[PDB]
């Protein structure tokens, strides 16, 4: 009984129509215009934007933003004067626990991405705030997802 | 003839502003004279003939003018106005003949893109925007970490008698991921465009060496400066200045030797860290090697550090020996601690890991994954508890305790002689 109900169910038509579940990339931007980058980054150094969820970091004297869906982890260490801070990013391979239908990148066998960056600098104090920082709004983003998941 | 100036420009990041002038001749740019900069006063002068083509982009100070040079260089001048721009278009215009390009750069936040390499720089595109740049001249060195995975180092800007103090975060290190069967193509590709160092010349290499922390089959080329270690998956540069500690310790199976580099920083593959390296060889294996050094080389740096030709020994001795003589640091051998049974070293787990404890003259020395160091100077208390066959020994120092379980017995009383003639603290429940 149960496999003929399930064959009058399932049609060849149902088949051929597969909504193949792509992993449906959740689009996040960090700015549209350069006049939203706030005037405070100026001094060639990382700056955290709690309003765009964005992390701004000091490449070649640009101010490069990165959006926290784009951060995976990071790392702080303490070298002599200096300290380091390591940033993850998402890749593939080195995924996250996201499942397969929705991914923090758009799907892309050509695409190349920014795995890591390692920065420097000799003010240990500020370098720590910057990390707590960046550490805290990861964990802000995280809660707001789960809790528009959970509505 | 109209000299056109800019007060309060930065040239290449500087962290004091200077006058940036437009002549006939060129652009000069000179540091202003408020700041006690340690340093030549000198104006950067750059010939009007030696100007490719300028582009006009947002920096960190205002606008950014990056003039691309004919030598393959990169000058950025940061500190711009916006109203700035149409001055500087007709001035550019007028005085080369190079119009003034308006780059717009990708603000989306997003870390994937195309990477393409540009005559001067690297430039990585998000949604046919670049995100950013990297000058070859910034590039110290590149590194094929993973099979898509590959690893640009960044010149350190720390104190170099021609550069001006520069202000800020600085970038260290940049990790790219190259998915498909392409990264080995795009290494490449940068190398010959970056025009790093060619004709190297190892002073020796070894081919096959099964390490066992991480376990591999890597070739270990030697020179000068560092130590290389290639991989069918990944390739590390080592410094020799990294090189802390180098132990060449007989495994018990007395068919086996053990070669055990400690290395600061530790070595990276992904998001595990090796702070040891555990190389494996035979006993059994001989090599003969020539070092690959000129008479004139060898006799005024290496005379008495190293051999000229090594004859047919075992592989472990003759790297022993090169690492000695090439990193300065001392080899550690085996103490004179012996077991019950004759042996340098005796079986012990610690927590779910197997493996082999040796005593030796300054320090226990745990030979398996992890690997563990610990230095008598160190050390606290020894305490040994009744688990019985065997017996553990709970090492305190002053950041924590490490248990070593399953010891046999037997090998108690010479361990806690030898542990009481070190001057350490031993207490037996």
């Amino acid at each position: 009984k149960i496999q003929k109900e399930g064959l009058a169910r399932f049609n060849k038509s149902d088949a051929q129509d597969g909504n193949e579940n792509h992993a449906v990339f959740k689009r996040y931007e960090s700015y549209v215009r350069e006049s939203q980058i706030p005037s405070k980054v100026k001094n060639l150094r990382i700056s955290i934007d709690p309003k765009a969820q964005t992390i701004i970091l000091p490449i070649c004297g640009r101010p490069v933003p990165f959006h926290i869906n784009s951060f995976k982890n990071g790392s702080k260490n303490e070298e002599g004067d200096y300290m380091y801070i390591r940033l993850n990013f998402n890749s593939p391979g080195m995924g996250s626990s996201v499942k397969k239908t929705e991914l923090p990148y758009e799907d892309g066998d050509d695409k190349e991405f920014v795995r890591s960056l390692t920065f420097r600098s000799t003010n240990k104090e500020r370098m720590s705030e910057v990390f707590k920082a960046i550490t805290e709004l990861k964990k802000t983003a995280v809660k707001r997802d789960q809790e528009r998941k959970t509505m | 003839m109209s000299t056109v100036d800019f007060d309060t420009i930065f040239l290449n990041q500087s962290k004091a502003p200077g006058r940036f002038r437009i002549t006939s001749s060129g652009l000069g740019w000179k540091p202003s004279s408020q700041v006690p900069t340690k340093g030549k006063t000198d104006p950067f002068l750059l010939p009007s003939g030696d100007i490719l083509s300028v582009s006009w982009s947002r920096g960190y100070r205002g606008w950014e003018l990056r003039v691309y040079t004919r030598n393959d260089k990169v000058i950025m001048l940061d500190g711009f106005e916006q109203q700035d721009f149409q001055q500087l278009k007709n001035e550019i215009q007028r005085t080369f003949n190079v119009n003034l390009e308006h780059k717009e750069h990708s603000l989306r936040g997003w870390n994937w893109g195309k990477t393409q390499l540009t005559r001067a720089e690297l430039v990585f595109n998000v949604n046919n925007r670049p995100a950013w740049e990297i000058p070859y001249s910034e590039i110290s060195n590149s590194n094929l970490t993973g099979r898509h995975e590959i690893s640009m180092e960044l010149n350190p800007k720390t104190v170099d008698e021609n550069h001006y103090e520069t202000l800020g975060d600085e970038l260290v290190e940049v990790r790219l991921y190259v998915p498909g069967q392409k990264s080995q193509l795009f290494y490449e590709q940068l190398k010959d465009k970056a025009d790093f160092d060619t004709t190297s010349e190892a002073i020796v290499s070894f081919e096959d060496i099964l390490f066992l922390t991480p376990r591999g089959r890597f070739e270990i080329s030697m020179y000068a400066n560092n130590l290389r270690l290639r991989g069918q998956s990944y390739d590390y540069k080592i410094q020799n200045k990294n090189v802390l500690r180098i132990f060449s310790l007989p495994r018990l199976d007395d068919r086996h030797h053990l070669v055990i580099l400690q290395v600061d920083p530790p070595l990276r593959q992904g998001q595990t860290r090796y702070p040891f390296l555990v190389m494996q060889f035979d006993r059994n294996e001989e090599l003969e090697v020539e070092l690959n050094l000129s008479d004139e080389e060898y006799k005024s740096k290496y005379e008495g550090k190293l051999n000229r030709s090594y004859g047919t020994d075992s592989t472990y001795k003759i790297l022993s020996h090169c690492l000695r003589g090439l990193t300065e640091r001392r080899v550690i051998t085996p103490g004179s601690f012996q077991s019950q049974h004759m042996q340098p070293g005796v079986n012990c787990s610690l927590k779910a890991s197997e493996g082999q404890i040796y005593l030796l003259d300054k320090c226990l020395f745990f030979a398996t994954k992890p690997c563990v160091y610990l230095p008598y100077s160190g050390i606290i208390s020894v305490v040994t508890s009744r688990g019985s066959r065997t017996f553990d020994i709970e090492v305190q120092f002053s950041g924590g305790s490490h248990t070593f379980a399953n010891i046999n017995k037997d090998e108690q009383k010479p361990i806690e002689d030898f542990l009481k003639g070190q001057g350490v603290r031993v207490k037996n429940e």
